[PDB]
């Protein structure tokens, strides 16, 4: 029965050690043991994730920030509800909540590449779609005999080709 | 998770000579622990 | 420089002889604090020990190992 | 972070940790001096780094002529002359930030409104 005290004990000092006192020490005890036989229902003492759980909630009580979490534990937010939540991202506090989306949507943005965006113009024809919407490029590839190649590819469809 | 900022506090158990040893295994922690993935694979991006 | 220095002492009665100065030699401790010994020196260099004890010296100035100069007199 | 040294005898001085009172002594290897410790700070790796695109200045950086030279003025003294320069640090991500130095006050501003 070590764990189903020691939780109970730890519930014991973080509903006593708050502002909010427990005058309704046996409605507190009673949440407590509500918290407890909810929460042995993932595990039952006989999975190893059964303190991961427990710390999760533990320290988000023990943060502070933000300590309202106590004052709405306290008065609602059942406890049964709050293995099958797992909401560690979501509460405690709503800052830290807009922070992380703004560094998942730097992270999204950041692991995007190289777009090299091809002018285009009507000057040529396409060879597949014949369309003119020719992704041109110029550059200079053989001896210094001539001028540079006229490269030529068609952004419409895909299609490369080049001219005389 | 929730901290405002993430650390690790660890020590060598054994039932002087500290510094040197604990720099090593510093060092060999950094570099050789994997985490998830498969190695010899980099950077990797997305193209539409 | 020792070439281009000269010398102001003042005598007794005040007087400034002008000795032209022809060396300057610098002078150094050295044995002051019980130096090592070359070969467990190059034992030492050598890739025995991945890093050398922080307090090798203090163990072996403990063993009582090449003692300082003061303390052999 | 920094390497103090023996007072008695200018040499590296090395942490080394009391066997019963509990505190690091940095003591002397050279000589018996020995002294404790403000911080149990020892070692720092700092693998990474952003600095500097600053320093390097003289006092009198405008007296080269090479330097550009502009009108926006100093935010102390409202001079509008000013000797304006880029980033003293060359990394392949080092950004276009401007450093940008007066005569009259003699101060370093920049550009920057984030
Ligand atoms: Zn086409
Ligand atoms: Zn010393
Ligand atoms: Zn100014």
């Amino acid at each position: 029965h070590k764990l189903r005290d020691q939780v109970l004990k730890a519930l014991y000092d973080v509903l006593a050690k708050e502002s909010e006192h427990p005058p309704q020490s046996i409605l507190h005890t009673a949440k407590a043991i509500e918290s407890e036989m909810n929460k042995v229902n993932n595990c039952d003492t006989n999975e190893a994730a059964y303190k991961a759980r427990y710390r999760i909630i533990y320290s988000n009580v023990i943060s502070k920030n933000n300590p309202d979490l106590k004052h709405k534990i306290a008065n609602g937010d059942i406890t049964p509800e709050f293995l099958a939540t797992c909401d560690a991202k979501d509460l405690a506090p709503a800052p830290l909540k807009q922070k992380i989306e703004e560094i998942a949507k730097q992270n999204l943005y950041n692991a995007q590449g190289a777009t090299i965006e091809r002018s285009v113009t009507d000057r040529f024809t396409c060879g597949k779609c014949k369309e003119k919407k020719v992704s041109y490029y110029q550059l200079q590839t053989r001896s210094a005999d001539e001028p540079l190649t006229t490269f030529c590819t068609c952004e419409a469809c895909g299609n490369r080709w080049k001219f005389s | 998770d929730n901290d405002e900022k993430l650390i690790i506090r660890c020590r060598v158990v054994r039932p002087a000579e500290e510094d040197h040893m604990l720099k090593k295994i510093e060092n060999t922690m950094l570099e050789n622990i994997t985490l998830r993935g498969v190695e010899n694979i980099e950077r990797v991006v997305m193209m539409k | 420089n020792s070439d281009s220095y000269v010398l102001l002492s003042v005598e007794d009665d005040g007087s400034f002889t002008m000795i032209p100065a022809d060396k300057v030699y610098k002078f150094t401790a050295r044995n002051k604090y019980a130096t090592l010994t070359i070969d467990e020196a190059e034992k030492r260099m050598d890739k025995k020990s991945g890093e050398v004890p922080r307090w090798l010296m203090k163990h072996l100035d403990n063993i009582g190992t090449t003692t300082t100069r003061y303390d052999r007199t | 972070t920094t390497f103090r040294f023996c007072r008695d005898c200018n040499n590296m001085l090395y942490p080394r940790e009391d066997k019963e009172n509990n505190r690091l002594l940095f003591e002397c290897r050279t000589c018996s001096y020995v002294e404790e410790a403000g911080s149990p700070l020892v070692y720092r790796h700092e693998l990474i780094t952003n600095i500097g695109e600053t320093a390097g200045v003289v006092q009198d950086i405008g007296s080269d002529p090479t330097l550009p030279r502009s009108d926006r003025e100093c935010p102390k003294c409202h001079s509008r002359e000013n000797v304006f320069f880029q980033s003293q640090q060359r990394r392949k991500d080092t950004s276009m930030v401007l450093f940008f130095v007066c005569l009259s006050c003699s101060h370093i501003f920049t550009s920057d409104q984030k």
